[PDB]
């Protein structure tokens, strides 16, 4: 309709609560569902493990 | 004569399918291996085998469950036992991490020859 829309294609790796990770979602998003991105420090949370003896690779 | 068999495996590809061929009842967990969920999915009906897909995403505590005494194949969340089994491993990375350690040598030289040889 002369107008120009950007679709995108995702594919889910786990669903988390809170403040940690679990792998694993069982359950699916439906349409009309907001997303909102993502930040860096989450990452460094989830790859960085609290104590547990963390063995740095890279 | 009475005697039944529960059989527990994490490489179903690597038993015999003699044994596996008179199973009837089936509670599969998460599996990764292509092998793995090809043979569990000639074994099992095609309308467990159409939601058999979701077998790599399935969480923990959640099983899925075929066979004959449940009236559809389902998904089950369980809940954790009391008390909970635990092994005895012996912590590499929690025992290097402590001061140098020298083990008596004269005591373990002993008990290869416990009295003459």
């Amino acid at each position: 309709k002369d107008e120009d829309i950007f679709i995108l294609t995702v594919q889910p790796v786990g669903i988390f609560k809170g403040e940690e990770f679990f792998q694993g979602n069982s359950m699916l998003p439906s349409p009309t569902e907001p997303v909102f991105l993502v930040e860096d420090d989450i990452l460094n949370k989830i790859f960085s493990n609290e104590k547990t003896k963390i063995f740095h690779l890279g | 004569y009475g005697l039944s068999l529960m059989v527990v495996s994490q490489r179903p590809s690597e038993v015999s399918d003699t044994i596996l061929s008179q199973c009837n009842n089936f509670i599969n967990l998460r599996l990764t291996n292509i092998n793995d969920q090809n043979y569990i999915k000639n074994l099992l009906p095609d309308n467990s085998r159409s939601i058999s897909e979701i077998l790599p995403t399935l969480g923990a505590g959640e099983c899925l469950v075929v066979g004959d005494s449940t009236p559809i194949p389902s998904i089950v969340k369980l809940e954790l036992p009391n008390p909970e089994p635990r092994s005895q491993s012996i912590k590499f990375h929690k025992k290097w991490s402590e001061s140098w350690r020298t083990p008596s040598f004269e005591e373990v030289i002993m008990r290869w020859r416990k009295e003459n040889g």
